[PDB]
């Protein structure tokens, strides 16, 4: 758990 | 076991026009070792003797988990998830 | 019988609810004649040490009961039992 | 199984038999030539993900048939399987040798045969037992990252702590008020100062030991197999047990069974079964994959090096401290132990078989089997809890159901015309059925956890709604296949069969398909006798298959519930439908060489392939002003080109000794012929890749030129444009413009392996490599750990030390307030060649059981698996990703020491 | 055999051939419009204005927003199957209640001209439900051009996008791509609906949970004060500023009962359904909070600026409701507006901070119709109405002269996200560089500056379009020059 930490790159493939 | 019993809605002679749906799933499970040592033999001709020692354990566990919705007004769509909440919520059911 | 669209033209023509000359059946309306049926093939055998029974089923039973009660199993059994060597002797008994 | 005329390639049982992971598809990782084999995490009940001949479709899975003597079979499954009941492994990668699969056999099949008892006068017993222990493989990337003094050091003056702030006030005042959040809890009231330190600025905590740990695996097995002149019969029973490296838990743990009997009953009957079933415990580690603060290798690399997670004693404590925080952060085997969970998945397969040859020639072959699956999680959120956000509890249970059936009945009459003309004809029908369905129920309010039964919770506001989820589908088939064969050197295959899915519209859901194939004998008919030469086959295929594999309800125009009030339901509108949706068809020509030499020392195999996907099924992107996220349709198409190449050796010395060799080889070039809205290219947001009609699945992305040494920014090069003549133009403003198709491919080219093994009296080695050549992967913990610009409070790379200012001019790192972009700096080249294992075996001689009549055999190895990698990848693992390497649950490395009493 | 699997607890899509499925599809349009217009899709604009500080709490999430990287807010959010948020998100969610209305609206328009309905009350109940989609298909409209077009004061945009407004879709299909429509189009479409939805809804108010003609009247003049035209819009919220009472409160813990309840605030025009076990959410971005058995505490990712605080004298009911001073236990100021309330609570003595969806106040209705009167020189209505709102509220205004006004407006709508949107209706600069923080929370709160310099007339006040649109449709005109 905890805080989120942002900017991802979302996947494909 | 896996059991489902349901109450169809807008039916003109029940008392009201909305369904109800009920699954409840049951388990349960045996288990059991034995094992067993036997010596038969004849200390003379008129003499027979039979020995038998022997171990066992017999284990068993059930359980029975169970939940039930209400308020729907077709026969599509009536899954479990798409009933009313607030005063047509219960309580689930589970035994051990 | 005149507040429902089903019953509201079926009074009178098809539907006699209330009857006073002859008197109906009502055993007939809540019990009724119900089939049975049964099936089954089986394989024994055994060989040099080896033997074996195979086999698979089926149940059908309704109740004579209006009112649903009935009971349908699909069934299967092998037995084995297997001399490995001299001093050793295995086996099972599977059923589901 | 196949034609004559097919690509199969069979993988024998000593490549299946020891093996410490519950994946049985990474043993084949480098073994089989065009079969791509990668699996992207460590995790015990993670399982594979197989391409053979490259990707085939866009939207629609590219997963072959996955098939168990005749049934076919998921993947989680046969993981539930012993894989010492396997007595080969064969992978049809063809069009002539698929001919008699139908489902999604456009992807290869995948066959798997157990064992039967070979029959004797004796049968025979075996006990395999063995333990070992699990690492991980990579501990070199957090040798770079700062220490707790240079991050408070670079985080002071990098102004994230406040203008005029001196590392001791930000050391004493600031962060050492962990004694005030500390002091309002009994339990660690009185133990700040004593034996918990929460903030350390002498020492620097050890986050891989707090992270991760070193695992048990442990397996065993007794088998017995026998048989009679008519019978036969192989019995065994199993208990496998892996638990995982990281602390946040995952386990997997199986009781299997196996029985496996076949019998001849008179002249002209012949029955048979195999029946299976299982116990097993899966967990997963579910948070991995994703950013949180303390979670995963992430967790590792950014957690701030002054913040302790332990004891005075070393031991780990059950929580620690992170600086504004308003509660303290549970440590991992704390929140394993007010979180519980647990799983028991009953599995069940039962085959059948009975084959009747009335006449001479025609054999009418019946089959029949089912396969169920009952599965009971359970999980937990533990009352009275000092750490929490409410002392209450909650409880779900959930109880999942999945049963397929399946029936397959043939008629195969063989017959010969005349003397040296052979044919065969075969006929034969398929009906495959699934339905599952999840129901589940939840409860909340629990305050003793001795009172946690489910309908112990309370009783008005805190009451829910159950989960109930239905699936199923169903195919018929019906194919025929016929063979025939001139003298001995001529041998052609004709094949054509007809296929429907429940998957597709009631006028759109049948197709037909066809297969012509043919092999040549050139050794038998040309050239009989030569010195060197020893057999010399040409074969070549070509064949149409279909796909189908897409989704069971994805045609239709529906309307759910979405009830906005407790009085009256509601209905909203829930998909767009496709009225026409259809199959997706493959056509597939091969054209392959085998050759043997000398003495059948030396063989080799060169297949030459071409793949075209036409009408391919993409879930294509709807653009958002549809109110839909995507819909499937049968739009575009695709084409994979390649060769592979496989050579197998012996090369030993002298009487004793036994030296061979081995090797694999692919080359696949893919190529996008045609996309959805007539559209040419089509960039798909957030991954950093494309598709454009042409090229292969590329990557999309600016390129990274370096810094302006004269004022501090990050540079791009603008695309396309050079000035006088100098080099290319830059710019430091960054645009969307900027964004060029590198010419780097998202799924690698080059895939392979080979292998060694040496023997001697009793004594042998082995060892297997396999390579991936062409990978690149989009590091995402370089974002976290390499940028000056934003989330100040994580642990960054040693090299923002060394950062461009006015006085220090002559740097390569840029200025500190900058973000980073997703450009070429953070494509890492992910290629690798791996040692996969390391055997070494000792079969006991044969003289110490001379006059013991009771054990026959004894085998004793030890083997490492995953103890050599050769990468340029800074990551933690080069094979977990798919584009992006996100907070990865890296591989394994095992060291398994067993035993083998064949008594 | 028979191959045929239909889907379980779904329907298909058929035309209304009763009255009961018209009823059923309209609660539906209102129980999708409470996931699109609740205050979680309005906090991105509400921190990309001038008066919030991230904190040392953030992880990257509100630091795009607040310190302007235009690095991330080119390609910023997600909608698919997982997650619905962000600028993409936004734009999907009104695109969807766009077309989801479009649906409604045209089946019932052939269902009332097929004759499908028996009696009289059945029609023109069908005829009201009409006129209530069509107020929703405007505000759908309303709330993309509020974003995704320029305001006519901009300087430097993408050639041709000074005078386009967004794809505009009159009836429902799901495969259309076509380029942008005019502002002139997408206001006299938007404005069309609702004259044509004001002349059918009665005169009073059925229920405050669906769409009346006070709704109606009140989303006219937000448009057309909005659009810069200030005497149709007096007029317009002349007609709906009498029928609903202030807030009666003597002190802030009173203030508090009422205004935090849905229930019993009794100037609400406008709201969504919201029971404890259905239509509630948490909205705790702007406090940060958490339960802790029976008190709540906070972790805030981003606290107002020093000058927001000192616009709320001491004795403000609003400087313990609006803005609470609990950051670091006593030490600081965060916006507190969408707390809890308290009837949506599992147990009755533990928070769960949940709240619902309101869409309308008429604490709004007086400031439009303060500015309006104002900007078309009447000045005695100006006070009657600032003096009365200014005075319900706790605090009262000595002078009313348009700087009281600019005070007043962002002082009352806080959390809600109308600064953006009043700073570029006002030609009021950014300056996040020159404000101080709030001396109280050093080392929590510190000086970051932006990352890209917003002066008047800048481009990216506006979003730009997502990055779905401009790959599936190649004739759509981007915004941003860059
Ligand atoms: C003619 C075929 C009849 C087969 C029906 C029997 C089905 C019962 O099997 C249920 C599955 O359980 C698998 C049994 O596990 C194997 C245990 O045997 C190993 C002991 O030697
Ligand atoms: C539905 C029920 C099907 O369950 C079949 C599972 O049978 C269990 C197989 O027995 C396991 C044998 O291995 C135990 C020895 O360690
Ligand atoms: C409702 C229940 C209907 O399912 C009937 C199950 O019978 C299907 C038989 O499956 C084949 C088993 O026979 C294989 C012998 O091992």
């Amino acid at each position: 758990s905890g805080a989120t930490t942002a900017t991802t790159t979302t996947s494909n493939s | 076991t896996r059991t489902s019993s349901k109450r169809m809605p807008n039916n003109p002679y029940d008392s009201t026009p909305l369904g109800e749906r009920r699954e409840r799933a049951y388990r349960d499970v045996s288990k059991s070792f034995t094992n067993t040592a036997e010596y038969k033999f004849s200390i003379d001709e008129k003499h027979d003797l039979t020995a038998l020692m022997g171990h066992e354990y017999i284990e068993y566990e059930g359980d029975v988990i169970g939940a039930s919705s209400k308020g729907f007004e077709s026969d599509k769509l009536m899954l479990l998830s798409q009933g009313k909440t607030g005063n047509s919520l219960s309580l689930p059911e589970h035994r051990v | 019988y005149g507040n429902y669209d089903s019953l509201k033209d079926e009074y009178g023509k098809t539907l006699f609810p209330v009857d006073f000359n002859h008197d109906a059946d009502w055993l007939k309306a809540l019990f009724k004649t119900a089939p049975t049926s049964q099936g089954d093939i089986s394989f024994s055998g055994g060989s040099q040490g080896t033997s074996y029974y195979a086999s698979i089923g089926y149940f059908d039973q309704e109740g004579m009961a209006r009112e649903p009660a009935n009971f349908k199993r699909y069934s299967g059994r092998l037995n084995f039992e297997s001399r490995i060597n001299e001093w050793l002797k295995v086996g099972a008994n599977l059923s589901g | 199984l196949s034609t004559v005329s097919g690509s199969v390639a069979k993988v024998s049982s000593e490549k299946l038999a020891e093996k410490p992971v519950a994946n049985i598809m990474d043993a084949l990782q480098g073994q089989v030539a065009g079969m791509q084999v990668m699996t992207t995490s460590g995790d015990p009940t993670a399982v594979a993900s197989v391409e053979i001949h490259g990707t085939g479709s866009l939207g629609a899975s590219s997963a072959p048939l996955y098939i168990v003597d005749g049934m076919q079979t998921s993947l989680d499954v046969v993981a539930t399987m012993n894989p010492n009941d396997f007595e080969s492994m064969s992978v049809l990668k063809d069009a002539s040798a698929t001919s008699i699969y139908g489902a999604r056999a456009a992807n290869g099949v995948v066959f798997i045969q157990t064992k039967k008892g070979k029959m004797s006068e004796r049968g025979r017993i075996t006990f395999n037992a063995s333990y070992g222990i699990s690492q991980i493989l990579n501990t070199k990337p957090l040798d770079n990252m700062m220490t707790g003094d240079e991050l408070l050091d670079f985080q002071v003056k990098a102004g994230f702590w406040g203008n005029n702030q001196t590392v001791q006030k930000v050391k004493d005042m600031i962060l050492a008020g962990a004694e005030d959040l500390y002091g309002n809890y009994d339990s660690l009231k009185d133990e700040y100062g004593k034996t918990l330190f929460p903030v350390d600025f002498n020492h620097d905590a050890d986050w891989l030991k707090a992270l991760f740990k070193t695992a048990p695996t442990s397996q065993g097995d007794i088998s017995f197999s026998g048989g009679s002149q008519g019978t036969s019969y192989y019995a065994s029973i199993g208990y496998f047990d892996q638990e995982g490296m990281a602390r946040e838990p995952a386990n997997f743990k199986r009781y299997s069974g196996r029985l496996n009997f076949e019998s001849r009953i008179n002249e002209w009957l012949k029955v048979g079964a195999n029946l299976s079933g299982a116990i097993a415990n899966r967990r997963s580690a579910d948070y991995f994959g994703k950013y949180y603060m303390g979670s995963g290798t992430f967790g590792v690399l950014t957690m701030p090096r002054y913040y302790n997670p332990f004891d005075v004693n070393g031991d780990l404590a059950d929580v620690y401290y992170m600086y504004g925080a308003t509660r303290p952060s549970m440590t991992e085997p704390y929140f394993a132990k007010m979180r519980p969970f647990s799983s028991e998945s009953h599995q069940a397969n039962v085959n059948g078989f009975a084959q009747i040859t009335p006449i001479k020639g025609l054999t009418l072959k019946a089959q029949a089997g089912v396969d169920i699956t009952n599965t009971r999680t359970s999980s937990k959120r533990m009352p009275n809890n000092p750490y929490d956000s409410t002392p209450l509890g909650e409880r779900r249970e959930r109880a999942y159901r999945d049963v397929s059936k399946s029936f397959t009945n043939t008629a195969e009459y063989k017959f010969s015309i005349d003397e040296k003309h052979d044919l065969t004809a075969l006929m034969g029908h398929e009906y495959i059925e699934y339905e599952g369905d999840v129901i589940g129920a939840s409860s909340k309010g629990f305050e003793s956890d001795k009172l946690m039964l489910l309908s112990q919770g309370k009783t008005g506001n805190s009451l829910s709604l159950p989960e109930h989820r239905v699936a199923e589908y169903a195919y018929l088939s019906f194919f025929s296949r016929f063979n025939y064969g001139f003298d001995k050197w001529m041998y052609i295959d004709f094949s054509v069969r007809n296929d429907q899915s429940s998957r597709f519209g009631s006028n759109n859901r049948s197709a037909w398909f066809y297969s012509v194939g043919g092999m040549f004998d050139i050794y038998n008919k040309f050239i009989q006798e030569s010195n060197w030469l020893s057999d010399l086959r040409l074969k070549m295929s070509y064949g149409t298959t279909g796909n189908s594999e897409i989704g069971n309800y994805n045609h239709q125009a529906l309307v759910t519930v979405n009830n906005y009030t407790e009085d009256a339901m509601g209905l909203s509108i829930s998909t767009a439908g496709n009225p026409d949706l259809s199959w997706e068809k493959q056509s597939q020509f091969n054209f392959g060489l085998a050759a043997g030499a000398f003495n059948n020392r030396l063989s080799a195999e060169v297949d030459f392939y071409v793949r075209t996907t036409n009408d391919m099924l993409i879930d294509v992107p709807m653009p958002y002003i549809s109110g839909f996220f995507s819909q499937y349709q049968n739009v575009g198409s695709m084409k994979n080109t390649g060769v592979d190449l496989s050579l197998k050796g012996t090369i030993y010395q002298n009487k004793d000794w036994n030296v061979y060799a081995s090797a694999n080889f692919n080359y696949n070039r893919q190529e996008i012929t045609k996309l959805f809205f007539g559209l040419n290219k089509y960039m798909l947001p957030n991954t950093g890749t494309i598709w454009e009609i042409g090229y292969p699945n590329s990557f999309y992305m600016a390129e990274y030129a370096g810094i302006d040494k004269k004022t501090g920014k990050q540079l791009w090069y603008v695309p396309g444009q050079v000035d006088a003549d100098g080099n290319k133009v830059t710019t430091s403003q960054y645009s969307a413009d900027l964004e060029t198709r590198i010419d780097k491919s998202v799924t690698p080219p080059i895939t392979g392996g080979f292998s060694l093994g040496a023997s001697w009296k009793g004594l042998s080695l082995d060892a297997d490599f396999a390579y991936i050549v062409g990978k690149w992967m989009i590091n995402n913990d370089r974002y976290f750990t390499e940028n000056g610009g934003g989330l100040m409070q994580l642990n960054k790379d040693k090299m923002l030390l060394n950062a461009w200012t006015e006085d220090n001019k002559e740097t390569d790192v840029p200025k500190l307030g900058q973000s980073p972009q997703f450009d070429t700096h953070l494509l890492e080249n992910a290629s690798f060649l791996r040692l996969k294992n390391l055997k070494l075996t000792y079969v006991l001689p044969n003289s110490l059981f001379a006059g013991q009549n009771v054990i026959g055999g004894a085998r004793v190895y030890l083997m490492a698996r995953n103890l050599l990698t050769v990468t340029k990848y800074k990551g933690f693992d080069p094979e977990a990703g798919g584009n992006v390497g996100k907070n990865q649950y890296p591989n394994s490395k095992q060291y398994v020491a067993g035993i083998q009493l064949s008594f | 055999c028979e191959l045929d699997r239909d889907p379980e607890g779904k329907d298909f899509q058929q035309p209304y051939t009763s009255f009961v499925q018209t009823k059923q599809n309209r609660d539906g349009l209102y129980a999708l419009l409470r996931n699109t217009e609740n205050p979680r899709m309005h906090f991105y604009q509400e921190l990309q204005s001038d008066m919030y500080c991230t904190t040392i709490t953030d992880g990257n999430s509100l630091a795009p927003f607040v310190n302007w990287d235009l690095g991330i807010l080119n390609d910023h959010g997600r909608a698919d199957e997982d997650e619905v948020s962000g600028i993409a998100g936004y734009y999907f969610v009104y695109n969807r209640l766009n077309q989801q209305a479009n649906a409604f609206v045209n089946n019932t328009e052939a269902a009332l001209q097929n004759q499908v309905y028996k009696n009289s009350t059945e029609i023109a109940n069908a005829k009201s439900f009409l006129a209530e989609g069509k107020v929703l298909q405007a505000l759908a409209i309303w709330r993309l051009m509020d974003r995704f077009s320029f305001h006519e004061s901009v300087t430097e945009v993408n050639s041709g996008a000074k005078d386009l407004g967004v794809i505009l879709l009159k009836e429902y299909n799901p495969g259309y791509i076509g380029p942008r429509a005019t502002k002139a189009q997408c206001y006299d479409y938007i404005l069309s609906r609702l004259s044509e939805a004001i002349e059918v809804l009665p005169e009073n108010r059925e229920s405050v949970l669906y769409v009346s003609r006070d709704y109606a009247y009140a989303l006219r003049a937000r448009i057309y004060l909005a659009l810069g035209e200030y005497g149709k819009a007096a007029a317009d919220a002349k007609m709906v500023v009498d029928k609903y009472p202030l807030i009666g409160a003597a002190d802030a813990s009173e203030f508090e009962n009422i205004y935090r309840s849905d229930a019993n605030n009794p100037e609400i025009i406008f709201r969504g359904f919201a029971s404890a076990t259905l239509g509630s959410f948490t909205a705790t971005t702007l406090n940060g909070a958490a339960p802790a058995g029976k008190d709540i505490k906070y972790n805030p990712s981003a606290v107002p600026f020093q000058w927001v605080v000192d616009l709320y004298e001491n004795e403000d009911f609003r400087k313990s409701v609006y803005i609470a001073k609990v950051v670091k236990k006593d030490k600081g100021y965060l916006v507190n507006k969408f707390l809890e309330d308290k009837a949506y609570r599992d147990v009755q003595d533990k928070p769960n901070l949940k709240v619902g969806a309101r869409y309308f106040s008429v604490a709004e209705v007086y400031l439009i119709l303060v500015e309006s009167a104002l900007q078309t020189g009447d000045t005695p209505t100006a006070e009657k109405y600032l003096k009365a709102l200014s005075k319900a509220r706790g605090a009262e205004v000595s002078v009313v002269n348009m700087e009281a006004l600019q005070a007043e407006r962002t002082r009352e709508l806080i959390g809600e996200g109308s600064r953006l949107r009043d700073m570029v209706r006002w030609s009021i600069p950014n300056n996040h560089d020159a404000f101080e923080t709030q001396p109280g929370l050093e080392g929590f709160a510190n000086t970051t500056p932006l990352k890209a310099q917003a002066p008047v007339g800048f481009y990216a006040y506006t979003w730009e379009f997502p990055q779905r649109d401009r790959q599936t449709n190649p004739q759509l005109i981007k915004n941003w020059p860059i």
